């Protein structure tokens, strides 16, 4: 009876880096930031990327996307209303695919975020992500999409 | 590839989207969303057939899969381009690599597997059991490719090993490990399994104990 | 009986800070040399770097 109502298949997030926040009528899917660090901090004034995907639920639509703003001042890019029965996918997580030569409305709403905080990878930073229908905090984590190991300076024995 | 994205999504709706919602979210509580999850995720599952999955249980078991090489790399295809994420290693040509994967070191691999692998599945990979109804499967089917984008994507309960946690030099040398260790013949007879204590004292049991005692039924007088 | 220090579910905590090593006491007071050099001033040693901007 590992098949009852709780069973523990059913019951798991995508082993992706990216958090997901269901709350309001559009789902938030792999919510996470591109921000590359080179030191313990990505420090104030850089810009970094805000991926994720918003997928509608309801087809009567929820496509306004009007601030999703937080700490940080997240300016959208290309803004679109693409959500109807469908997804709107901000940016191009490490790994995507352009899927044709041509683009549709230039970027496909890059959101991008001045950080005015520092920000370090495994910490885990509001964001208020507010459609027409509502607003959510989301707790969008720092994820390493494709960047192999920085090479860390060899240690002399002492 | 717009003719592979097409195929990809036409088998995802008619194969998963009772599951693993149109649009890739997930179903709540039948499925995970896919975005994300990327293309070496979708190989993997997929070519393991765990994913036309009929069950919701403690674990999704492998079976034969549903779908070519093909439509395989037209699915993942699809869910790379949805969601972006991992990708499965491919040869010069453009197939899945398989004995690309193969790294040279064979010592380094074994450390690592027993530092990683062995942790759960076995000291040379046959399977392993897990809290509830789940376990660590036997990994003498895995094919390198299989291999490798296991470890890239951790399936379910099982750790997600980044190539910046295991670099892909790292995760080559653990898959040239698992192949040999599977590919490998016992040396001083049959290997009961790769388990040695209960195979070998079952073994005993039956085998040596029963000849032991036959033989001193032979020799001896019933009274 | 049970473990009698467990399940403090309040006091959420703190974000830790940047740890700061401390150098090594007298005690492991080995260290890297800065580099040899005459000084005969107050010292500046053999490592000395500029950058010159517009
Ligand atoms: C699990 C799998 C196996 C685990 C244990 C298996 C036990 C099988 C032993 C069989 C031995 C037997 O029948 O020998 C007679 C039989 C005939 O020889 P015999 O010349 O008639 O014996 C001289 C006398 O007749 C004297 O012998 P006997 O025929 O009068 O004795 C018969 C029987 C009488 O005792 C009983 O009736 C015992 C019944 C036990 C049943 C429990 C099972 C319940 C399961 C339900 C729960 C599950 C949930 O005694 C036993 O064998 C006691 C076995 C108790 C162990 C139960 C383990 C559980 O032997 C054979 O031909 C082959 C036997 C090979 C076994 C070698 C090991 C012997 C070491 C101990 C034996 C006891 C000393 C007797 C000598
Ligand atoms: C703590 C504890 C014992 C918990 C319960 C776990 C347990 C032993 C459960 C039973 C295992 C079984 C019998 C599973 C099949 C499903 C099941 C329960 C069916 C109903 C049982 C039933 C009433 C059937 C009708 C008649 C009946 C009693 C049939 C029993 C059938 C069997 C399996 C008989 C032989 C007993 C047997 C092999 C038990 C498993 C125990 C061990 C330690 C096997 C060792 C062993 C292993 C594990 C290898 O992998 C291996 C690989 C390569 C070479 C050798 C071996 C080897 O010897
Ligand atoms: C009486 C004295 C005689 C003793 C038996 C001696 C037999 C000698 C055999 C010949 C020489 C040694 C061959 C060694 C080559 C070798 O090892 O043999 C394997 C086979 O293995 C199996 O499957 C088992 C096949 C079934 C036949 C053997 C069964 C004998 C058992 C019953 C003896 C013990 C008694 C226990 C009693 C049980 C009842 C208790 C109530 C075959 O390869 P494979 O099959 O592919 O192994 C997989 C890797 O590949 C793959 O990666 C790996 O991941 C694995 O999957 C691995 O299995
Ligand atoms: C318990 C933690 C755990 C560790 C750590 C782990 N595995 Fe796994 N592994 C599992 C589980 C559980 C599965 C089953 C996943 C599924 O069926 O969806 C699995 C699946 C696999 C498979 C698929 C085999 C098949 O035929 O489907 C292979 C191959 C594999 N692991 C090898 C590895 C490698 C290589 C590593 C690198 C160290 C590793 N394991 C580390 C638990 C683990
Ligand atoms: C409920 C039946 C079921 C169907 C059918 C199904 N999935 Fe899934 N999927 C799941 C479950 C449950 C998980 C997570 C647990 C697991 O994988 O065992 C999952 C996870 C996945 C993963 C891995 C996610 C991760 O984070 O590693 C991929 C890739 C995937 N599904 C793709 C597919 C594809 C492609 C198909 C159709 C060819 C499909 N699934 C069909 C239920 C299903
Ligand atoms: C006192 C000893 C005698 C028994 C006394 C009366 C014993 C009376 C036993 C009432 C049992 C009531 C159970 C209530 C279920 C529950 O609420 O929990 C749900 C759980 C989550 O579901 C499960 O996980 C599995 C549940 C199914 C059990 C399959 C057992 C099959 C047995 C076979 C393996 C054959 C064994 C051979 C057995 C051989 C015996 C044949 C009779
Ligand atoms: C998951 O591991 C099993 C799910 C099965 C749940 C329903 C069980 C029905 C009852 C079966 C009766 C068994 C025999 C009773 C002996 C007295």
């Amino acid at each position: 009876c590992s098949a009852g109502q709780i069973s523990q298949t059913t019951t798991q997030e995508p082993a992706v880096n990216g958090v997901n926040a269901q709350a309001g009528q559009v789902s938030l899917r792999n919510v996470h930031l591109r921000a590359p660090q080179q030191t313990d901090y990505v420090e104030p004034g850089t810009t970094v990327e805000l991926l994720f995907v918003a997928a509608n639920d309801s087809t009567e639509s929820n496509k306004l996307k009007s601030i999703t703003s937080d700490v940080g001042e997240v300016t959208l890019t290309g803004d679109s209303t693409v959500p109807a029965d469908g997804v709107l996918i901000v940016g191009e997580p490490d790994g995507q695919i352009q899927a044709v030569e041509n683009a549709e409305a230039a970027d496909a709403v890059t959101a991008e975020v001045e950080l005015t905080k520092p920000i370090t990878n495994g910490l885990l930073y509001d964001f208020t992500f507010t459609f027409e229908d509502g607003e959510t905090t989301v707790a969008v984590p720092i994820s390493a999409g494709e960047q192999p190991r920085r090479p860390v300076p060899p240690a002399g024995p002492g | 590839q717009s003719a592979l994205l097409r195929t990809g999504k036409q088998l995802f709706e008619t194969s998963c989207v009772s599951c693993h919602g149109a649009n890739l979210q997930g179903v709540p509580d039948r499925g995970p969303s896919l975005i994300g999850t990327g293309e070496a995720a979708v190989y993997f599952q997929v070519s393991t057939g765990r994913m036309p999955a009929m069950r919701g249980e403690a674990q999704a078991p492998s079976k034969p899969p549903h779908f070519d090489e093909s439509q395989i790399d037209a699915l993942g295809a699809y869910v790379q381009a949805n969601g972006g994420g991992p990708t499965v290693p491919r040869d010069d040509h453009g197939a899945v690599a398989q004995e690309s994967l193969i790294g040279g070191d064979v010592a380094r691999g074994g450390d690592l597997f027993r530092l990683n692998c062995a942790s759960c599945h076995n000291f040379t990979g046959k399977g392993g059991a897990l809290s509830s109804g789940k376990y660590a499967p036997d990994l003498g089917d895995a094919n390198p490719a299989q291999i490798y984008t296991a470890m890239l994507t951790g399936p379910q309960n099982m750790p997600k090993f980044s190539d910046r946690q295991l670099t892909p030099d790292e995760k080559r040398d653990i898959v040239a490990y698992v192949r040999e260790s599977a590919e490998t013949p016992s040396y001083g007879g049959y290997g009961l399994g790769g388990f040695g204590p209960a195979p070998e004292g079952m073994a005993m049991w039956i085998i040596g104990m029963v000849a032991a005692i036959g033989v001193a039924m032979w020799i001896g007088s019933r009274a | 009986c049970s473990p009698p220090g467990e399940t403090a579910s309040s006091e959420p905590g703190t974000t830790p800070a940047i740890w700061t090593g401390s150098p090594s006491p007298a005690a492991p007071s080995g260290e890297d040399h800065g580099g040899g050099h005459g000084a005969g001033a107050a010292g500046a040693g053999e490592t000395l770097t500029a950058e010159l901007k517009t």
